[PDB]
Order: C-alpha cells, then sequence, then structure tokens
C-alpha cells in the first residue's frame, strides 16, 4: 500500500534523524577552538597557462604532479607542462561541448565527455605517436557531468540521467549501474582506497556508493540548493560538498551527520569546485565571484583570496604532493597558484 | 611503423648523390629525423638531424656545407643530398625517428640501413673502455661507458641512450635517459649512473640478446657515440 | 641659429602674450584628462572589452593628450614665469630641438589615433559580421612610432626647429627654405589626411546608423536610444576635430607656399603672421582638451558615474 | 639555459599554438544559435542527444544546436550556451491551451542569470492553423485570456496585406503577451524579436540573418557608447 | 509500485553503525596535526625547493 510505504519511509527518516541528533555529542568548532589557526595564507600566480580560445570547463592534475589536462568549449583537450608551461598535447575533440576531463592514474589514457552522452577515452602512448579515440563508452541518456579513472581499465562516470555507471574500458560495457538519485548528478570523487565514492545530486543530497557492492550506504543532506562539486578528505573518513547556496559543508562518513559548515555571510555566489590540500587543513573552493577563497577546513575561517581571474572559475585541483593549486576560469586562462 | 632507405650505391670521389627515406605507419610530420652513419670498421656516428617542420637543422662538424637534409611531409619522405663525396663517406646510413616532449622516447625506431661505397674541439669524448666481454647464457653481465663531461643538466635528467645492434640487424634502442626502459624490451636490462660513469646490467643472457652495445649522449649537439662493446 | 631675439611690447605682453592663456589651458586640460583617466580606470577594471581595440585606442589617445599637455604646459609656464631662459641656460639648443620634437609628436599622434578609432567605428557598424587586444596595442605603438619619426625627421636634416614669437616656444620654421617647405607641407598633409579620413568614415557611419534608425522598425522593437546617442557623438567629433584642426594646418600650408616668402631673408617674420600663427595654435590646442570631453565625459553612462 | 630536448618541446608548443590559432580563426566566422521550443512547436522544420545543423546564407554560416532529451529543468546545461548569438525560440501559436505553458517557459528562459545578455527570436509558428481556428470561431481565446475580450488592435500598427480583423487581433494579442513578458526586465542587452511565420516559408533563414545582424550591431553600439 | 525499494534502502542505511562526533573530530585533528609538517602550501617552502619559482 502507498500509505504504508509512506509511513514506513517517514518512520525510518525520523529514526535516522533522532540517531543523528543523539550522536551529536559535541561540535567540531568547539574541539578545534583550542588549536592555533593559520595566519593569512597568501598565494601568487606562479605560472599562467594560456592558448585556449574559449571557456575552460574542466581540469585534472596528473599523477606525476607535472602534467595537467584542460578541456575547452572549442573542442580542445590540452595536456600541459606546468613545470615549464609547454603544451605537451592538444587533442581536437569530436564535439565542441565537453563538460569533464579526467587523467588516468598511470598517465596512459584521458577521458572526456559533455552533452554528447558519450565518454571518449583517448590513448596517449600510441605506437604511431599520435592520439586517437581508444574507446567510446555509450549508454547514458543524459549529459556526462563528472568522470574519474578508477583504474587503467575501469572507469566510473556520472551523467545527468540521475544515475552513475562503472564501465569496463576493455569490454566497453556498463559493469555496474547505480540509481536512486532524484536529480542530476554533478559531483563525483574517488576515495583513496578506490572502493567507495560520494556523488552529489541536484536534490541537495550526497550519496555514498560502493564500487563492489554497488548499493547506497549513506545519504547526507542539509544543502538548500543543488550540489556542484564534492571532494574526499586526504584521510578518507570525511568529505566536503559545495552548492549554489554560497556555503560549503564538510561531512563525516562514520558519523553519518553533517560536521562543519563554511560561510562568511558576505558571499552570495555559488561554489563551482572544491579541493583539499595534502594535509587536509585547507578547503580551497571556487565561486562565481571571479575568485577562490582559502577556506580553513579545521577552523572555518577565511585565510586569503586568489583574485586573479576575469570571469567565472570552473575547475580547481591540488597535486598529489600538495605543491600546486592550479585553477581554471572562463577567461580561457588557467593559473597555477603557489 | 616502417622506415625504408634507398639510393645508395657506388659513387666516385668528388661526385654527388641523393639518399631517399620513406616512412610509413606513423605521423612522419610530427617526428624529427636523424641520419646515423656507421662505418665498416667504426661504430655509429651522427651525421644530420632535422626537427619537426624543418625549423631546426643540425649537421655534424665532420661534414659541413656538403650534406643537406630535407623533409617532405605531404610525401612523407626524407632526402639527404651529399656533394663532393670522398673516401671517408663510405658507410651505412640509417634513418632514426625521434619525438621530443616530456616522457617521450627519442630514437625509438631505426631504419634497415642503406650502404654507400666510395672508390679511390669542445665535443663530448664519451669512451667505452670495454672491448669484448664473452659470457654464457644464464649468467649476468655488466657493461660500462664513461663520459668526459657530466651528462646531468640542472633539470635533473641524465641524457644517455643505450642502443643494441645484433648481427644481421639494424641498431635497436634499449634504454633512454638511463632510467626508463625502452618499449617492448625485457625487464632484465637495468641502467644505472652517477653522472660520469654509466652501467648496464643484465641478470640473464639469451641467444637473441647479443650484439654490439653503444652509449650515446643527447645533452648537446653534435651527438657522440661510444666505441662499442661486442659480446661473445 | 636656433635662438633668435624678439621685440615683445608691454601692451601685447599683458594682452596677447600673457601667461594666463597657457596656464589656464594647461590646468583645464590636465583636469579633463584626469577625469577621463579616472573613468577609463573603472571601464578597464570592469572587463567588458570584447571589442577591446577601441578602448585601447581611446586609452592611448587620453594618455598621449595628458602627457603632452603636462610637458608643454610645464615648459611654457616655467619660461613665462622667468624661471629660466633659452640663451642663459640653453647654449645647448638641444633643449629647443627636444621641445620641437615633443610638440610635433603630441600634435600629430592624436589625429592618427582619431583616424584609427574612426576606422574601427566604421568597421563595427557598417560591416557587423567581421572580427585580441594585442593588435590594438601594436597599432598604437606603430602610430606613436610614426609620429615620433616624423618629429625626429628635422634632426637628421629635413626640417628645422626655431624659436617662435613671443619667445616662449620653438616650432618648425616657416620660410622659403626647401627643406622647411617640405617639412611644413608634410605636416599639413598628414594632418589634413587624418582629419579628412576621420570625417569621411564618421559620415558613412552616421549615414548608416541614421538609415537603420529611420529605417522602419514597424513596432519599434526597442527605443532608438543608442542609435541616436552614438550619432550625436559622431557628429560632435567631426566638428570638434575639423574646426579645431583644419585652420592651423591650412595656415601652415599657405605660409610655406604664399609668395613672396613670409619670413624675411634675415629670418624674421611679419608681426601679423606671428600673431596669426599664435592665435591658430591656441585655437587648435583645444582639440586635446575637448577629446576626453567628447569621447568619454559627454556619454550618458559616464555622466551618471560622474554625478554625486 | 635549456637543453636540446627543452628547445624541441618549445618548438612543438609553438607549432601547437599555431594550429590552435588557425582553427580558432577558421571557427570564429560562424555563428552559434540555440534552438528552443516545445514538442508541439515545429522546432525541426523551421530552416530548410545533441542535434546540430549547419546552414549558410549571404556567405554567413550558422550552427543551430538543438539539444534535446533534457526536458523539465534546463539548468545545469544551459550554462554552456552563454555565448551563443541568439536563442531561436519556437512556440505553437495555434494551440491556445498550451499558450500559458509557453509563456511560463519563456519567462523561465528570459530571466535566467546565465542568459541575461542574449536575445531570443520568438518565431510564432503555425500561422495557418491559428488563422483557420480564429476564422472558424469554434474556439475562443477569451476563455483562457479574459483580457483579450477588452483588447483592440493598435490603431497605428500596419495591418497585413489581407488579414481579417479577427486573425489580426488574435495575432497581435499573442505578440503583445510575449513582448510584455519580454520587457518586464532586462532594460538593456535584451530583445525579443517577434517574427510571425507560417508552416512553410522560404524566407525564414533571412529573418535569423537580419536579427543576428541587428543584435551584433546593438552590442557594438553598447560597447562603443558605454565608455 | 516501486515504493518498497525506497523503504528497503532507508532501512539498510539506518542499519549502519555510527560513532560519536567527538571521536571523528579528534581523529581529524590528529591527522591534521600529523600531516601539517608535510604540507608545502601550509608552510611556505624556500624558493629553492619551489619548481615554479621564477
Ligand atoms: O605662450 C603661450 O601661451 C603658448 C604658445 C603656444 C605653445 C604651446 C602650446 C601649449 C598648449 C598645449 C599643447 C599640447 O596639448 C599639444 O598641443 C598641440 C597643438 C597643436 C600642435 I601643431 C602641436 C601640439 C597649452 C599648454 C602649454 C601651451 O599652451
Ligand atoms: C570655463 C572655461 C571653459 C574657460 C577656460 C579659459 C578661461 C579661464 C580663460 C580664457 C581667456 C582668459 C582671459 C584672457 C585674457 C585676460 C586679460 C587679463 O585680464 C588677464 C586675465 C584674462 C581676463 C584671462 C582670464 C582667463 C581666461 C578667461
Ligand atoms: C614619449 C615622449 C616623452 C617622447 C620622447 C621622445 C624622445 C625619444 C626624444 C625627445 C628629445 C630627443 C632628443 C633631442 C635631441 C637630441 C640630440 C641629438 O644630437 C641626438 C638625438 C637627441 C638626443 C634626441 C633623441 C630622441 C629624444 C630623446
Ligand atoms: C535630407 C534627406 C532628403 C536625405 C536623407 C538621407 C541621406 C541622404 C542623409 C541622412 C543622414 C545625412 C547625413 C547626416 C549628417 C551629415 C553631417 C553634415 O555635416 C554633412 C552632411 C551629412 C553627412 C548628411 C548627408 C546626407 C545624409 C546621409
Ligand atoms: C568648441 C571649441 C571651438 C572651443 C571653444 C572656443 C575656443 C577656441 C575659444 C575660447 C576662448 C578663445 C580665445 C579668447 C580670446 C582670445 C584673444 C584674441 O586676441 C586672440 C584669440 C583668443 C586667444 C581666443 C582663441 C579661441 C578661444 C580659445
Amino acid at each position: 500500500e502507498l500509505d504504508q510505504l509512506r509511513q514506513e519511509a517517514e518512520q525510518l527518516k525520523n529514526q535516522i534523524r533522532d540517531a543523528r541528533k543523539a550522536c551529536a555529542d559535541a561540535t567540531l568548532s568547539q574541539i578545534t577552538n583550542n588549536i592555533d589557526p593559520v595566519g593569512r595564507i597568501q598565494m601568487r600566480t606562479r605560472r599562467t597557462l594560456r592558448g585556449h580560445l574559449a571557456k575552460i570547463y574542466a581540469m585534472h592534475w596528473g599523477t606525476d604532479s607535472r602534467l595537467l589536462v584542460s578541456a575547452s568549449q572549442d573542442g580542445k583537450l590540452i595536456i600541459w607542462d606546468s613545470y615549464t608551461t609547454n603544451k605537451v598535447h592538444a587533442i581536437p575533440l569530436r564535439s565542441s561541448w565537453v563538460m569533464t576531463c579526467a587523467y588516468a592514474p598511470s598517465g596512459n589514457y584521458v577521458a572526456c565527455g559533455g552533452l554528447d552522452n558519450i565518454c571518449s577515452i583517448y590513448n596517449l602512448k600510441t605506437r604511431e605517436g599520435n592520439v586517437r579515440v581508444s574507446r567510446e563508452l555509450a549508454g547514458h541518456t543524459g549529459y556526462l557531468s563528472c568522470c574519474r579513472f578508477l583504474d587503467d581499465n575501469q572507469i566510473v562516470t556520472s551523467s545527468g540521467d540521475t544515475t552513475c555507471a562503472l564501465w569496463d574500458i576493455e569490454t566497453g560495457q556498463q559493469t555496474t549501474t547505480f540509481t536512486g538519485h532524484t536529480g542530476d548528478v554533478m559531483s563525483l570523487s574517488l576515495a583513496p582506497d578506490t572502493r567507495l565514492f560520494v556523488s552529489g545530486a541536484c536534490d541537495a543530497s550526497a550519496k555514498l556508493w560502493d564500487v563492489r557492492e554497488g548499493m547506497c550506504r549513506q545519504t547526507f543532506t542539509g544543502h538548500e540548493s543543488d550540489i556542484n562539486a564534492i571532494c574526499f578528505f586526504p584521510n578518507g573518513n570525511a568529505f566536503a560538498t559545495g552548492s549554489d547556496d554560497a556555503t560549503c559543508r564538510l561531512f563525516d562518513l562514520r558519523a553519518d551527520q553533517e560536521l562543519m559548515t563554511y560561510s562568511h555571510d558576505n558571499i552570495i555566489c555559488g561554489i563551482t569546485s572544491v579541493s583539499f590540500s595534502k594535509s587536509g587543513r585547507l578547503l580551497l573552493a571556487g565561486y562565481d565571484d571571479f575568485n577562490c577563497n582559502v577556506w580553513d577546513a579545521l577552523k572555518a575561517d577565511r585565510a586569503g583570496v586568489l583574485a586573479g581571474h576575469d570571469n567565472r572559475v570552473s575547475c580547481l585541483g591540488v597535486t598529489d604532493d600538495g605543491m600546486a593549486v592550479a585553477t581554471g576560469s572562463w577567461d580561457s586562462f588557467l593559473k597555477i597558484w603557489n | 611503423v616502417q622506415l625504408v632507405e634507398s639510393g645508395g650505391g657506388l659513387v666516385q670521389p668528388g661526385g654527388s648523390r641523393k639518399l631517399s627515406c620513406s616512412a610509413s605507419g606513423f605521423a612522419f610530420s610530427s617526428f624529427g629525423m636523424h641520419w646515423v652513419r656507421q662505418a665498416p670498421e667504426k661504430g655509429l656516428e651522427w651525421v644530420a638531424y632535422i626537427s619537426s617542420g624543418s625549423g631546426t637543422i643540425y649537421y655534424a662538424d665532420t661534414v659541413k656545407g656538403r650534406f643537406t637534409i630535407s623533409r617532405d611531409d605531404p610525401k612523407n619522405t626524407l632526402f639527404l643530398q651529399m656533394t663532393s663525396l670522398r673516401s671517408e663517406d663510405t658507410a651505412m646510413y640509417y634513418c632514426v625517428r625521434s619525438i621530443y616532449y616530456y616522457g617521450s622516447s627519442p630514437f625509438d625506431f631505426w631504419g634497415q640501413g642503406t650502404t654507400l661505397t666510395v672508390s679511390s674541439g669542445s665535443d663530448i669524448v664519451m669512451t667505452q673502455a670495454t672491448s669484448s666481454v664473452p659470457v654464457t647464457p644464464g649468467e649476468s653481465v655488466s657493461i660500462s661507458c664513461r663520459s668526459s663531461k657530466s651528462l646531468l643538466h640542472s633539470n635533473g635528467n641524465t641524457y644517455l641512450y643505450w642502443f643494441l645492434q645484433r648481427p644481421g640487424q639494424s641498431p635497436q634502442l634499449l634504454i633512454y635517459r638511463m632510467s626508463n626502459l625502452a618499449s617492448g624490451v625485457p625487464d632484465r636490462f637495468s641502467g644505472s649512473g652517477s653522472g660520469t660513469a654509466f652501467t648496464l646490467t643484465i641478470s640473464r643472457l639469451e641467444a637473441e640478446d647479443v650484439g654490439v652495445y653503444y652509449c650515446m649522449q643527447h645533452l648537446e649537439y653534435p651527438l657522440t657515440f661510444g666505441a662499442g662493446t661486442k659480446l661473445e | 641659429p636656433c635662438f633668435r631675439p624678439t621685440n615683445i611690447t608691454l601692451e601685447e605682453r599683458r594682452l596677447i602674450a600673457s601667461p594666463w592663456f597657457a596656464a589656464s589651458f594647461c590646468v583645464v586640460g590636465l583636469a579633463s584628462n584626469l577625469l577621463a583617466l579616472s573613468v577609463l580606470a573603472g571601464a578597464r577594471q570592469g572587463g567588458s572589452h570584447t571589442r577591446s581595440s577601441f578602448l585601447t585606442f581611446l586609452c592611448g589617445l587620453v594618455l598621449t593628450d595628458f602627457l603632452g599637455l603636462l610637458v608643454t604646459g610645464t615648459i611654457v609656464v616655467s619660461q613665462h614665469a622667468a624661471l629660466f631662459e633659452w640663451h642663459a641656460v640653453d647654449p645647448g639648443c638641444r633643449l629647443c630641438r627636444f621641445m620641437g620634437v615633443v610638440m610635433i609628436f603630441f600634435g600629430l599622434s592624436p589625429l592618427l589615433l582619431g583616424a584609427a578609432m574612426a576606422s574601427e567605428r566604421y568597421l563595427g557598424i557598417t560591416r557587423p559580421f567581421s572580427r585580441s587586444q594585442r593588435r590594438a596595442w601594436a597599432t598604437v605603438g606603430l602610430v606613436w612610432a610614426a609620429a615620433l619619426a616624423l618629429g625626429l625627421l628635422p634632426l637628421l636634416g629635413v626640417g628645422r626647429y626655431t624659436v617662435q614669437y613671443p619667445g616662449s616656444w620653438c616650432f618648425l620654421t616657416l620660410g622659403a627654405e626647401s627643406g622647411d617647405v617640405a617639412f611644413g607641407l608634410l605636416f599639413s598633409m598628414l594632418g589634413g589626411l587624418s582629419v579628412g579620413l576621420s570625417f569621411l568614415l564618421n559620415t558613412v557611419s552616421v549615414a548608416t546608423l541614421c538609415h537603420v534608425y529611420h529605417g522602419q522598425e514597424a513596432a519599434q522593437q526597442r527605443p532608438r536610444d543608442s542609435e541616436v546617442e552614438m550619432m550625436a557623438q559622431l557628429l560632435g567629433i567631426m566638428v570638434v576635430a575639423s574646426v579645431c584642426w583644419l585652420p592651423l594646418l591650412v595656415f601652415i600650408a599657405q605660409t610655406v607656399l604664399r609668395n613672396p616668402p613670409a619670413m624675411s631673408p634675415a629670418g624674421q617674420l611679419s608681426r601679423t603672421t606671428e600673431k596669426e600663427l599664435l592665435i591658430y595654435l591656441r585655437v587648435a590646442t583645444w582639440n586635446q582638451i575637448l577629446d576626453p570631453w567628447v569621447y568619454i565625459l559627454f556619454r550618458r553612462a559616464v555622466l551618471r558615474r560622474l554625478q554625486p | 639555459t635549456v637543453s636540446a630536448e627543452d628547445k624541441a618541446a618549445a618548438e612543438r608548443s609553438k607549432m601547437i599554438d599555431k594550429n590552435l590559432r588557425e582553427d580558432g580563426e577558421k571557427a570564429r566566422r560562424t555563428l552559434r544559435l540555440l534552438l528552443l521550443g516545445a514538442d508541439n512547436s515545429g522546432k525541426s522544420t523551421i530552416v530548410k542527444g545533441i542535434f546540430e545543423t549547419k546552414f549558410q546564407v549571404d556567405k554567413v554560416n550558422f550552427h543551430m544546436f538543438d539539444v534535446g532529451g533534457q526536458r523539465d529543468e534546463r539548468r545545469k546545461w544551459i550554462q554552456c550556451f552563454n555565448d551563443v548569438t541568439a536563442i531561436i525560440f519556437v512556440v505553437d501559436s495555434s494551440d491556445y491551451n498550451r499558450l500559458q505553458e509557453a509563456l511560463n517557459d519563456f519567462k523561465s528562459i528570459w530571466n535566467n542569470r546565465w542568459l541575461r545578455t542574449i536575445s531570443v527570436i520568438l518565431f510564432l509558428n503555425k500561422q495557418d492553423l491559428l488563422a483557420e481556428k480564429v476564422l472558424a470561431g469554434k474556439s475562443k481565446i477569451e476563455d483562457y485570456f479574459p483580457e483579450f475580450a477588452r483588447y483592440t488592435t493598435p490603431e497605428d500598427a500596419t495591418p497585413e496585406p489581407g488579414e481579417d480583423p479577427r486573425v489580426t487581433r488574435a495575432k497581435y494579442f499573442i505578440r503583445k503577451e510575449f513582448v510584455d513578458i519580454s520587457t518586464a526586465s532586462g532594460d538593456g542587452r535584451h530583445i525579443c524579436y517577434p517574427h510571425f511565420t507560417c508552416a512553410v516559408d522560404t524566407e525564414n533563414a533571412r529573418r535569423i540573418f537580419n536579427d543576428c545582424k541587428d543584435i551584433i550591431l546593438q552590442m557594438n553600439l553598447r560597447e562603443y557608447n558605454l565608455v | 509500485a516501486q515504493a518498497r525499494k525506497l523503504v528497503e534502502q532507508l532501512k539498510m542505511e539506518a542499519n549502519i553503525d555510527r560513532i560519536k562526533v567527538s571521536k571523528a573530530a579528534a581523529d581529524l585533528m590528529a591527522y591534521c596535526e600529523a600531516h601539517a609538517k608535510e604540507d608545502p602550501l601550509l608552510t611556505p617552502v624556500p624558493a629553492s625547493e619551489n619548481p615554479f619559482r621564477e
């Protein structure tokens, strides 16, 4: 019966809320009030990477911490040489509309995708020395928003059809399909162990999914608007989510309840991308205000402003060694802050 | 991948000749070309190099104003014009394709070699002391190559290339940059160095793994090859 | 050579040669150019420079006018106030040559910049289906280089710089000397070509815009607004250029071609000619004062930003 | 200094820059339009997931992008089309019941923050069906739009060559509704060119060409005059 | 009509074990303190050690 199902769902939600309230023994702010805050973290544009002739929509840092990708609206996926700013490669995309760009952990393949609903994996280490579409995964009914390389052969992708798909590059088939989201999924990050991943949806909900089990484990709410980006903590027991409300949030997996919130009351623009430092002390995030704020994850206090761009900021990322904070903006220029 | 060189033959002293080299199976226009000269008795010796797009052209100090290198991307061909050939020019010419970028493998492939017979300062002095190191299959062997200059730029990259030329075959790249192994070669080969002396170590030998080992530097032109060590 | 005496009189000292003209003009020009620079700062900071070539040209013109007014006003005011003199502290007439070059440069750069802006406006209206911010700076540099080269030409033996009445400035000599005639004709022809090209291009732009406006909108999709405001701007520019610049140039030409020669064999000009030259230069000086007023300040948005 | 490999990498980067600039110059001439409408409208049959169509008129090339399948809320993917030259909107003017839904959709697409600088083209479609329906008189617009009862055609407007008074009144009422929704916001940099087209009309792409020319001219004048 | 799947998922989610917030906060503080020394961004490294230094 529909009424019985609704009553059961309401009872389960009430029980979950009561358990979360009971588990809220203390608060992160009170505990961290005894620690010494960092003072006025300032950064400068060490290297500026240009060449793109249209807006930049995505970026990924290579495992080597020296090469990074950038996808534009002009159907160009450029692999740079940040240490020297040389353009290592420039792949002309089949479709000019690309919304994501992922670099393989081994530096062998690069994944791109946008409104085409097709994830194109290009192989870089070709015998002929050229770059070509290694594979083209299809099956999503909506635009592909976020995608990451789980492994050299397994790739997990998120689309606008409210579902996520773990494919197989060798077989080009949907190994697993995860559904349940009531809105478009726009965020996806891979955990350090590459076993669990959190995806945010337009319904202001972040769902944790297991690569093997492939079943939802926890659902985190609290945001008043759509979620645009999510990133894991370096430890792996917590993550952060950014929405259009102009305030970031930090949740803990084990606690299952919201831990921290980050806002200043002087910021009204939405968050486009967030990232974590090597030690996880920082909460670098972007805004439509043409700047990035160095949010303090453990103190929820602003440190500095990387005001260098002229337009919106789309992508933000931090190298594995925590030595580069390269970001990208719609001005068609990347910038490496340090 | 395929590089076929032709045009060689018998040329009298003081004459002119043209050597053609056709490339197929890969983007020729995106790969720079090198002409490697191997004497009947001496080892490999760089002659000329042309970069992608013909923007940069380099010639060996031995041949100046005589050897011209050109490339035709639409025809995917490489032409080497030699004028006023002398006795010393008698040697075998090989085409080598190299692509320069971060993580690349220069001198990945070599040509089959075309013969040519003629009737009748401030350069690295890399020397290979080893001349003959007979061994037995199943054992481990070591080859040492020394350089007169520190082949370690400030960037932290050691510009060394170890090549192997088995009998009846053209030279094949084994190791590039002294650290990364070539593509398709077995993992037995291991390169090590300290900035002045470099060593190749093979844990297990094999019938196919036999020939002449050459050490070359790419720190700065002109390229200089080692004396060459032959196993047995 | 170079320095030459003069017989200024007290009546004309207090009537026509008084320093009040130069001081007031310099102050007004500096204030107007400061307002223009203040507006341009915010305009550039905004980032709305898709067709940034026009804004780059405008910034170049404003900066050129500001620096020229500052330098020449400083020199002239200092000379008039008896802070120094040409014979006393300038045996090295090089100072006069510097003044002549910095006069030609700042009097020829604005015209060429205006012509470039006129071409930009013509292409952006009559052919709206065409087209970096670096080519604009390159063109500005090229125009400045051409002006500087023309100004330096007399140094390497084409023209000649000489003191002019009432002794507070030196400027290209007018006389029968073949090199002087060549330099005068070249200056006049460059000025005339620049102003005429600007006039023709602005006329075509105004005609096309008026045709668009009066062209039946049927439902008047939107109020003409811009299409008339721009028109007005263009019209003003024409006048504020031609009336301000055409007289002096023409005079120069006549003086270098009017037989018998204006300058005496000893090199002394008739008093009437000197007075006319001074008056024409004074009236032409207002082009640089009014350029910021007619290019930025008169704009409705600029005025609103300038309101309390 | 830079080793030989570094110099070769720099040369490769310069070549890549040259190729990119050539491609950009080649691709900058064309103009990108975003085709929007409902299922009832005649989106596809206007000019003689993604579905892009290219057509050239007067030596000017237009790429019309017809993103489809992402119904409901257009957010999270309209951000891509924040630089297009115009949103070709198509609405079936014959259906009175669906007119209010079309007006709501136009309101949503007109006040969107990321589209606060692009001008739509309304392309009131299916003229013949509306004319036949109004001539028949079986369906009354006043049922769903009571204001139309008190509405009279403007006296200064230009009547069609042979349009009847009732058809003209209905057409002008629809156009006025859409234009009024257009002018409630966006004082500058916003226009709602309301062309009125029939099911078959060869002189259709010409309207898009003219309106794109007007949009470009207006933005150029705005840039010239604002500073 | 598919309403049982949501109830089952909610029950499965509610069947997990949750630790106190204080424990998570303490773990996060300990990890941050331990890894602070290994954060070049937190502590500006000398220009010699910065590859992007120019
Ligand atoms: O004894 C005097 O009363 C001035 C006599 C004329 C000499 C110079 C003109 C200057 C004026 C400013 C000039 C600049 O704005 C440059 O203006 C040019 C105009 C025409 C030419 I030909 C070249 C330059 C203003 C400020 C200082 C001077 O009074
Ligand atoms: C309001 C703006 C446009 C005017 C700027 C220029 C004005 C201030 C200039 C132009 C002509 C000048 C006058 C010219 C001549 C004389 C005669 C003598 O008595 C000295 C001052 C006096 C009376 C000057 C005062 C300043 C003056 C009026
Ligand atoms: C940009 C603005 C300030 C204009 C500056 C123009 C400069 C380059 C001009 C102004 C005065 C000029 C100098 C005037 C006189 C002489 C003396 C001559 O024997 C050699 C050239 C020399 C030394 C000129 C060199 C160029 C010069 C310095
Ligand atoms: C007057 C009627 C009959 C004709 C209207 C159409 C054409 C011929 C009109 C419309 C706008 C007009 C121009 C408007 C302004 C000027 C500036 C003036 O200093 C010279 C004439 C000039 C350049 C006009 C030339 C004629 C013109 C192009
Ligand atoms: C709109 C443009 C024309 C600017 C406004 C008019 C300008 C050119 C006017 C305003 C005041 C004028 C000056 C007022 C008085 C004199 C004294 C007279 O013995 C010679 C001319 C001279 C020096 C005038 C030259 C022209 C002048 C500077």
